RNA sequence: GAACUUGAGUGCAGAAGAGGAGAGUGGAAUUCCACGUGUAGCGGUGAAAUGCGUAGAGAUGUGGAGGAACACCAGUGGCGAAGGCGACUCUCUGGUCUGUAACUGACGCUGAGGAGCGAAAGCGCGCCGUAAACGAUGAGUGCUAAGUGUUAGGGGGUUUCCGCCCCUUAGUGCUGCAGCUAACGCAUUAAGCACUCCGCCUGGGGAGU
RNA sequence: AAAAAAA
């Protein structure tokens, strides 16, 4: 029950780092909730954006 | 002028002569409109997460720049027009 | 580490005696029940986990892929648990029918003859066949007659042991929780039923939330999703949701623990 | 921009370390107002923005008037230098 | 002679229809609960969906399919059973996709 | 007249926003219509009609209606004066909070009228503009027990940091003293104790005539 | 409830 990004000290989430984001989507592709991941609020935001950028650029899917 | 990150995907059905021409074209666009290319990755042909314009793969180019809007804006304009670039995004580099 | 060293030895012995083609005792694990595994495959598709394979022809790896996917998720414990409830139990047998769980063709128990009788037999057959060199037809026919009765019996005595062991654990878990009546715990919904839902605590103590104690709404069980759904409130308690419970009643004799929902 | 603002400060400032004088602040606001007004010529419907304007404009007025009552001299000077009617 | 395809499963409360197409959405084959002569409640049930998937699938295997993408529409109970019936008919499922409007 | 920095603001450093206005762009579905697949369904529902059709349709693409919205994330989270604001990117722009204390030196508060923003409707996109536009609770400032949660910050302690611990700021929550209250309740997010200014009321009906 | 395995 700890934040990835507060643990590992990661200030900047990147949309391009597909692997990293892939942790935080469901198998279907849906964004995983904060309560499941344990993410910090702040980052949950950052993370959401990135995935949203990602998905736009076809890096990630909207519906796997 | 302020830092942006352009990414874009080139259609997968081109040879490396054509591809280079694309890159040089669009690199020429930016620097023509007062941009300076600080970085230029090439992620190479990836599988797309879904099928864009009937292609399941594409060549990603990631240009860092520093420029005025005008530059980026011109790029975006042309990027849209072009059939070689299938999708793109410009993004500001958050401070 | 030791486990692995006991496994490879066990696998080594079994393979040796398979190729020797003499009467021998194996430790088999047959392919799971196709009906039970089918339902399990349905169950995991509700959480989003899609499996490559049909229930009649599933390779162990395909099951392993799931257990990898759910690792460090809330839904781990239960999908794990429901997978288990799709597996067959492992038994002793004279035939080498393989061991599904270990994904191997040859397996026996060799490495604990002090506490298991099939291991003590494996040793006697080793002594008989390898050490003494007694691979005669009469020696084989003697053992081929007796192993089926041994294998069936010992397999029964194992199951007996497990059932009793567990029955004492549940009793002493119930004895532990007598003084915890009124205390709140965080737990996870391990199983959902038409009458209520089971919640496992962090120390693997399991207790029931009876639908009577769910006073906030009329809850209807959904069997397909594994969930109790409130009609009015629209509260949904599913398998693998974490909830906070309070200890209401514990019966030591019956080995019952009863919980009420404090919060989700 | 911050360079533009530093210009402004250097232009109006009453002494070396001064950024708090009406002068300064009026200077700044004034530009902001100006820049913003231009924004609203194009973005006529951007009401919200319009609101901040008013508050800007107001701030000014108070500062001018503060000044005009403190030291009319400085106030005359200023309004000429900024071109404020 | 096409190998890859989509299996469009429209599982309603009343019925299950199963169309199989090529990648360009041209119709190879189909079945439905009511095409197999189920009537009323029975068309709704997952057993009819299962059997509808098989019959759609067996028709596709004649046309020489191997791999499927699957799409699911509608709230019905058939999708789970129907999908398994596409795996059980032989055709490997690449990815299942809920495309409920 | 003169002096000051505590209020007010500007600097400088830092923080988070579905704040607003443009311009694209990503996916969705929608059914507008035609056409390529399609081959007998389909369609209610206790089950039969109700209907629906082989004139190849339910169904599946392809041209699209071309109009509305953007799931998961999403939280009595955040932002906004209110109405309100949730796809993504860029363009322009408003505000807020924290910290510093460098600067200005009371520059403040409220505010009738006025001006602007501002649902259904009303309807003729424009006027309209009235809104449980009533968390049933003007604004500002100071003072007056505690307990616990969350949002964005600041400092110190260990702690390598992560983590914990503590203190502080701003906001949002629950719980509860003093007091207040007709009771209900409120209780540092006051409906407590005060001062400033504004709005408003003085039986019901008639009559919002 | 319900699997190996270990013990």
């Amino acid at each position: 029950k700890v934040c990835y990004f507060t643990s590992n000290g990661i200030t900047h989430i990147d949309y391009k780092d597909v692997d990293l984001l892939k942790k935080f989507v469901s198998e279907r592709g849906k964004i995983l909730p904060r309560r499941v991941t344990g993410t910090n609020a702040k980052y949950q935001r950052k993370l959401t954006a990135a995935i949203k950028r990602a998905r736009q650029m076809a890096l990630l899917p909207y519906v796997s | 002028m302020r830092k942006y990150e352009v990414m874009y995907i080139i259609r997968p059905n081109i040879d490396e002569e054509s591809k280079k021409a694309v890159i040089e074209r669009f690199n020429n666009v930016l620097t023509s409109n007062g941009a300076e290319i600080t970085g230029t990755k090439d992620w190479g042909k990836r599988r797309l997460a879904y099928e864009i314009n009937d292609f399941r793969d594409g060549f990603y180019q990631i240009v860092n720049v520093q420029s005025d809007a005008a530059a980026v804006q011109e790029f975006d304009r042309l990027a849209k027009i072009s059939d070689d670039i299938i999708r793109h995004i410009v993004v500001k580099e958050e401070e | 580490l030791i486990e692995e060293f006991m496994l490879v030895a066990n696998e080594t012995v079994a393979e040796h005696f398979h190729w020797m083609n003499v009467p021998f005792i194996y430790r088999i694990h047959e392919e799971p029940n196709a009906e039970k595994l089918q339902k399990f495959l349905e169950f995991v598709t509700t959480f989003g986990y899609v499996v490559k394979g049909t229930a009649g022809n599933i390779h162990p790896r395909a099951l392993q892929s799931i257990l990898d996917a759910v690792r460090d998720r809330p839904e781990e414990t239960v999908i794990s648990t429901v997978m288990l409830r799709s597996m067959k139990q492992a038994k002793y047998d004279p035939q080498s029918l393989g061991h599904f769980g270990l994904s191997t063709e040859f397996y026996t128990h060799f490495t604990s003859p002090i506490r298991r009788y099939p291991d003590l037999i494996v040793h006697r057959l080793i002594r008989t066949y390898l050490i003494n060199g007694k691979v005669d037809e009469a020696t084989q026919e003697k053992w081929a007659e007796r192993l089926p009765d041994i294998a069936e019996h010992t397999s029964s005595m194992e199951r007996r042991a497990v059932d009793a062991e567990r029955e004492t654990d549940d009793l002493k878990k119930a004895e532990y929780m007598l003084d915890k009546i009124g205390e709140e715990f965080d737990g996870m919904i391990s199983s959902v039923t038409n009458f209520g839902m089971f919640v496992e605590l962090p120390n693997t103590i399991e207790g029931l939330v009876h639908v009577s104690f769910m006073t906030d709404d009329y809850y209807r069980f959904d069997e397909q999703h594994f969930a109790m759904i409130g009609e009015r409130t629209g509260n949904v308690f599913r398998i693998g949701d974490e909830i906070t419970v309070k200890v209401v009643d514990v019966n030591k004799d019956e080995r019952n623990i009863d919980f009420e929902i404090v919060g989700m | 921009t911050q360079e533009r603002k530093n210009q402004l400060i250097n232009e109006f400032k009453t002494h070396e370390s001064d950024t708090g004088s009406p002068e300064v602040q009026i200077a700044i606001l004034t530009d902001s107002i100006n820049n913003l007004n231009e924004h609203l010529r194009t973005h006529k419907k951007d009401h919200h923005s319009r609101r901040g304007l008013l508050k800007m404009v107001g701030k000014r007025r108070n500062l001018l008037t503060y000044l005009r009552n403190k030291d009319v001299t400085r106030y005359r000077e200023l309004i000429n230098k900024l071109g404020l009617r | 002679n096409i190998e890859s395809g989509i299996a469009h499963i429209r599982s309603t409360f009343n019925n299950t229809i199963v169309t199989i197409t090529d990648t360009h959405g041209n119709a190879i084959s189909w079945s439905s609960a009511g095409a197999l002569g189920f009537r009323g409640s029975r068309k709704s049930t997952p057993f009819a969906a299962q059997m509808a998937a098989e019959t759609a699938a067996k028709g596709s295997i004649e046309h020489g399919l191997k791999t499927l993408e699957v799409t699911v529409k509608g709230p019905g109970s058939g999708r789970e059973a129907a999908i398994r019936a596409l795996q059980a008919a032989g055709l490997e499922v690449t990815a299942i996709r809920d495309v409920t409007p």
